[PDB]
RNA sequence: UCUAAGGGUCGGGUACGAUCAACUUAGAACUGGUACGGACAAGGGGAAUCUGACUGUCUAAUUAAAACAUAGCAUUGCGAUGGUCAGAAAGUGAUGUUGACGCAAU
RNA sequence: CUUGUGACGGCCCGUGAAAAUCCACAGGAAGGAAUAGUUUUCAUGCCAGGUCGUACUGAUAACCGCAGCAGGUCUCCAAGG
RNA sequence: GAUGGGGAAGCUCCGUUUCAAAGGCCUGAUUUUAUGCAGGCCACCAUCGAAAGGGAAUCCGGUUAAGAUUCCGGAACCUGGAUAUGGAUUCUUCACGGUAACGUAACUGAAUGUGGAGACGUCGGCGCGAGCCCUGGGAGGAGUUAUCUUUUCUUCUUAACA
């Protein structure tokens, strides 16, 4: 069943620290938390060592990302315009 | 401290030059419910190790009796 | 008048930083030949957490090119570098991530981190967790580049000075709220002894300018001049302004 | 219900300071000291425990022969079969590549 | 088509002569009774030759052209089969399926595959068959 | 251990040579 | 004084039977000077106001609090030839095994 | 019940010592047999292991509180209902 | 916390690898011989700092008025050094077997390099082991017994090391 209605993992917290406070650090546990696809071995198998640290269980590689997800949005952007500026250097 | 399990190596043993002393030990020992037979132990005293070989046999434990060498000091208990 | 607790931190009796956990200074390979001729190719060979730093190290090994043996030089872990990779560092190095190009070698745009002011000094710049430097121009006579900092600040620094291209791992920390004294206690746990911090107006005056009184407040202007002498400087220094800007 | 004492001077719980009831033959029973458990030697690249390899405190490896600390094969005592597979085939794949790569490269300068 | 021929040169992956290499002399596709798998009974190299230079005046030479060799059934998935190629005739007709299971054969047939491959190390022949890998 | 080891192992066939020298 | 439910191990050509061992729950009669968590052990509760968010800390030996701390919020300084602080001086130091998602001051 | 251990799982903006010491691998320097050697990581056999501490209490009487002071002072073992 | 250095009128202060010409290591070669000269290798760079951290190796029984893992009897183990015999290996000189994971009584390996062990949080549940607790039969001893109780209590043990 269903246990709780909204709180989720934040229901270790009690009524304690505030509900506005409660829902970021729901939103950033559950990225946390999730596993993720390995982009060498395919499998769903990547969970964060520490902050920053993301392992794959199965093919033991180990690759370095975000400090709550596997890769944010701003590292995204700047490999985007690195390979972009690698495909101009020669042209 | 160790057991030895071959008769022959047993006699060999025995001849090793630093061995002075054995001991024969005499038990009374039941394999079954009905039968009482005798185990005799010959222990060997070496310079570093013990060695016993149990006999449950006593026509085979009488003749390495004789079979001992005469030099060697032993023990009857 | 007593001596105040900033006053009291430059000692360094208490106020020294806990480092019983710490792995080496993460530093750039030394730029003996190989680096600023040609390129020389390293591994990761494992990606660990740095205690009292934010951001993960990457162990990389490269061979001595002198003698027998291997070396094995500490990093800060781009994000996107992944155990087994191979690094190139040098002057002819590839443009990728990982990679530790000089900055008069990149073009306009390159996102860098880990970047010597000067030429030699293995890293000073943008080496906290998501931070990075941007080349904004280059000037081939006087060889300098132009960079932006993570303050917003614009450098002018020399075309000689290498950087790690990419961002540093391990962005995003400070948007998670900590919630607790306790896991504010467990991160200043590992870095130094600079906390919890006591309010100087609640003090006795004695112990801080700010203390004293039948109520708590500051008394004079909290804006203290940059010519202040030690004691002195308790507030706000050399303040331009002051206020929420809306 | 006989109750035990620690038979050396530490009176403290520590990690060397372990001990085990046993029952001795003049039937009381007493304190016996057991030293740490070794740890599994661990091969090189994958970090996995080596089979074959006898589990030892360090100095103990001093005192057993040769045959309990190797394997009969190349990197024996040191690498996994595995690791030791795919070195081995990753060695002779890439010095193929260095050939093809040294002709064709050599090929395309002496045409041009 | 298929590779594996009865002349092919191949680098042992598992066992004993892991990393040495061998030249397949008698492939078997469909195993035996004995050995229910695609195999063959590679003759190889446990300790290659050394390096020879001009210092070395005959007795280092002899010393250092020994050649150690051995004789084995491998399963193909223990293979790693290459490009390069070897003659066989010398030892073909002496090791075979029955030279095994018997030490006195295998010794016998160990003896004329060392002087085969002495021959053909002194003679300039396949530097990479007598050339050591290295990994 | 091996260095002593070795050492002692040297000292025993240099010994052992020496008095085979005679 | 009873009833019921909750198991293990052996046994089947190419549905069950035997043996063994657990304290858990529910129910029913009967009974007593209506007693039965029989000693021990063991929450008083509700309606509100003021105040501090909470857990935590302090005046050892008259004040434990509404005081301090706290997470959260905001401001200031600083790109290393630097900010803040130390030292009588130094080829001297702390932050710093640090680099703005950082350090320092409020 | 106490304790040791194994395989796991949860937590972290906390991911939770160092060195002495010992072993293995890669490498092939050098030494090597045939009437003979080479090996003492196999077995057996020989000799030696110095210096200092070692009793007892560890607490309503062996310590500290002017004392044989209801105070203070670290820890191990732990039967039946 | 010395040294090299640098301050300080100075008692002394800074610093611990620093703006230092900072040393020792094995093979041997020589057998006027002592240990130089043949060589070759290596660059940490004092030392102090834990009777709870790391760490070579010992257990049982007995014994005194008072000591014991220390004494006595028995049985082991480790380190350092001497060394011979047996076994192993070799005329294919430096082992064989198994497809393999790997096995064995052994089964050369210098310089140099690499790897492992030392070497590691806390909590929760589950599995296994040891000791204790509970309990049955049997062989002994003691207790209660007007009545009742095949009953109540107690002994029945096995160390290190191989
Ligand atoms: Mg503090
Ligand atoms: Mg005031
Ligand atoms: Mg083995
Ligand atoms: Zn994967
Ligand atoms: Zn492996």
């Amino acid at each position: 069943a269903k246990r709780t209605k909204k709180v989720g993992i934040t229901g270790k917290y009690g009524v304690r620290y505030g509900s506005s406070l409660r829902r970021q650090v729901k939103k950033l546990e559950i990225q946390q938390h999730a596993r993720y696809d390995c982009s060498f071995c395919g499998k769903k198998t990547v969970k964060r060592g520490a902050a920053g640290i993301w392992t794959c269980s199965c093919c033991k590689k180990t690759v370095a990302g975000g400090a709550y997800t596997v890769s944010t949005a701003a590292a995204a952007t700047v490999r985007s315009t690195i390979r972009r500026l690698r495909e101009m250097v020669e042209a | 401290a160790r057991e030895i399990t071959d008769i022959k190596q047993f006699l060999e043993l025995t001849r090793r030059a630093d061995v002075k002393t054995a001991t024969v030990k005499i038990n009374k020992k039941l394999n079954k419910a009905g039968k009482p037979f005798r185990q005799t132990k010959f222990k060997v005293r070496g310079s570093s190790s013990l060695y016993t070989l149990v006999i449950n046999d006593a026509g085979k434990a009488k003749k390495l009796i004789q079979s001992l060498p005469p030099t060697l000091k032993v023990n009857r208990l | 008048g007593r001596v105040i607790r900033n006053q009291r931190k430059g000692a360094g009796s208490i106020f020294t930083s806990h480092t019983r956990l710490r792995q080496g200074a993460a530093k750039l390979r030394t730029l003996d030949y190989a680096e600023r001729h040609g390129y020389i190719r390293g591994i990761v060979k494992q990606i660990v957490h740095d205690s009292g730093r934010g951001a993960p190290l990457a162990k990389v090994v490269f061979r001595d090119p002198y003698k027998y043996r291997l070396r094995e030089e500490i990093f800060i872990a781009n994000e996107g570098v992944h155990t087994g990779q191979f690094i190139y560092a040098g002057k002819k190095a590839s443009l990728n991530v990982g990679n530790v190009l000089p900055l008069g070698s990149v073009p306009e745009g390159t996102i860098v981190s880990n970047v010597e002011e000067k030429p030699g000094d293995r890293g000073a710049l943008a080496r906290a967790s998501g931070n990075y430097v941007i080349i904004i121009g280059h000037n081939p006579d006087e060889n300098k580049t132009r960079v932006r900092l993570p303050s917003g600040a614009k450098k002018v620094i020399s075309s000689d000075a290498r950087g790690v291209i990419g961002v540093i791992a391990g962005g995003g920390r400070v948007d998670k709220p900590l919630l607790k004294a306790g896991r504010a206690f467990h991160k200043y746990r590992l870095k130094r002894n600079s906390w919890p911090k006591t309010r100087g107006v609640a003090m006795n005056p004695v112990d801080h300018p700010h203390g004293g009184g039948n109520h708590q407040h500051i008394g004079k202007a909290s804006t203290i001049s940059r010519g202040a002498v030690s004691g002195q400087k308790a507030g706000l220094i050399a303040a331009r302004r002051t206020g929420l800007l809306r | 219900a006989q109750r035990v004492t620690f038979r050396r001077r530490n009176p403290y719980n520590t990690r060397s300071n372990k001990i085990k009831v046993v029952k001795t033959p003049g039937g009381i029973l007493r304190a016996q000291h057991v030293k740490k458990l070794a740890t599994r030697p661990k091969c090189g690249d994958c970090g996995s425990a080596l089979q074959g390899i006898s589990t030892l405190r360090p100095r103990q490896y001093a005192t057993v022969s040769k045959t309990h600390k190797t394997v009969s094969r190349a990197y024996g005592g040191s690498r996994c079969a595995n690791c030791v597979k795919e070195r081995i085939i990753r060695a002779f794949l890439i010095e193929e590549q260095k050939i093809v790569k040294k002709v064709v490269k050599e090929q395309t300068e002496a045409a041009k | 088509a298929k590779f594996l021929k009865a002349g092919k040169v191949a680098v042992v992956v598992r066992g004993r002569y892991a990393g040495k290499k061998v030249v397949i002399v008698k492939p078997h596709d469909e195993g035996s009774k004995s050995h229910p798998f695609g195999h063959a009974l590679v003759a190889g190299i446990e300790r290659y030759p050394l390096k020879v230079t001009k210092k070395h005046g005959a007795k280092k030479v002899a010393k250092r052209t020994k050649i150690k060799p051995f004789i084995k059934v491998v399963n193909y998935n223990h293979l790693l089969p290459t490009r390069y190629t070897l003659d066989v005739e010398a030892f073909k007709s002496v090791v075979s399926t029955e030279t095994f299971e018997q030490p006195s054969q295998r010794e016998e047939a160990k003896k004329v595959v060392k002087k085969a491959f002495e021959e053909r190390h002194q003679a300039g022949k396949n530097q990479w068959f007598f050339s050591k890998l290295r990994f | 251990m091996r260095a002593k080891w070795r050492k002692k192992r040297t000292r025993r066939l240099k010994r052992k040579r020496r008095k085979v020298r005679a």
